[PDB]
């Protein structure tokens, strides 16, 4: 029927506390890591390197990279990033896990901050892959190894083969990893809520995940702007039943949502403790 | 095309 009593953060929180809401899926994008100093390269002034390119997405297009990996690589030296430490949103997703609410987190992001926030591979679908690993492109390497190669401004080449080595990312025009489809196809039969945070839903098939959700399943967007509207979402029409849109920074929305669940305090302590810990290892 | 990353 209509599981939200109110199309609001207040309504969602209230729903999250009911016994009906057990399995939560988070769909997240570049918008949940920018406060961690990771610039959303899809919604860029950010590029400014020639390296003459027909358009930014070209450097991430797989054909182009294989012939001209340089634009991609000069970038990735430009965003270090100095050191990685995850956001309130990230740590929100951790509390979900800890509280037995996190069915799965599907990320478009390649920073691996979900992991550093305490989320284990079981909990996680790295839809577009990781930097952690890298392979010889020749279908016949660790972070540094590679990290060093990137900061030396020389392109990654295979020890054995001398062919290009790319990080284990899904480039555009590459197929997404298996796990993604097997996971989507049963997660989305079980899901009670959808948190969509920090994403514009301009990448496929990732963004088509919001339409796998059951008709009854409410969906909350925490994004700077509205997105995925039409199966598509419906926040404002008179027909609207299941969808809620909170506009602002991700970190702010997660603190708000957390306040209504009575977790703000725990979350803030958690971010603090974990960031202090990270510094220690320096 | 199939099911692999593709922008807008
Ligand atoms: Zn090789």
């Amino acid at each position: 029927e209509r599981l939200l009593d109110e199309l609001t953060l207040e309504g969602v929180a209230r729903y999250m506390q009911s016994e009906r809401c057990r399995r939560v899926i988070c769909l997240v994008g570049a918008g949940i890591s920018t406060s961690a100093g990771i610039p959303d390269f899809r919604s860029p002034y950010d590029n400014l390197e020639k390296y003459h390119l027909p358009y930014p997405e070209a450097i991430f297009e797989i054909s182009y990279f294989k012939k001209h990996p340089e634009p991609f690589f000069a970038l990735a030296k430009e965003l270090y990033p100095g050191q990685f430490k995850p956001t309130i949103c990230h740590y929100f997703m951790r509390l979900l896990k800890d509280k037995g609410l996190l069915l799965r987190c599907y990320t478009q992001n390649i920073d691996t901050l979900e992991r550093i926030a305490g989320l284990e591979q079981e909990d996680l679908v790295e839809a577009h892959g990781t930097f952690y690993t890298s392979h010889c492109v020749s279908a016949s390497y660790p972070l540094s190894w590679m990290k060093e190669k990137i900061f030396s401004e020389v392109t990654p080449k295979c020890e054995d083969c001398q062919s290009l080595v790319k990080p284990d990312i899904v480039f555009f025009g590459e197929s997404l990893p298996a796990r993604f489809f097997s996971c989507m196809q049963s997660d989305f039969l079980k899901v009670d809520l959808l948190l969509v945070m920090g994403t514009s839903l301009q990448v496929q098939p990732f963004a088509s995940l919001i339409s796998k959700a059951p008709l009854s399943t409410p969906r909350l967007l925490i994004n700077k702007e509205k997105a995925g509207q039409s199966g598509g979402m419906d926040f404002d029409s008179k027909k609207a039943y299941r969808d809620v849109a909170w506009l602002g920074e991700c970190d702010q929305g997660c603190l708000a949502l957390a306040e209504l669940l009575g977790w703000k305090k725990e979350l803030e302590d958690l971010v603090r403790r974990e960031h202090a810990s990270i510094d220690a290892q320096s | 095309g199939e099911f692999e990353k593709k922008y807008v």
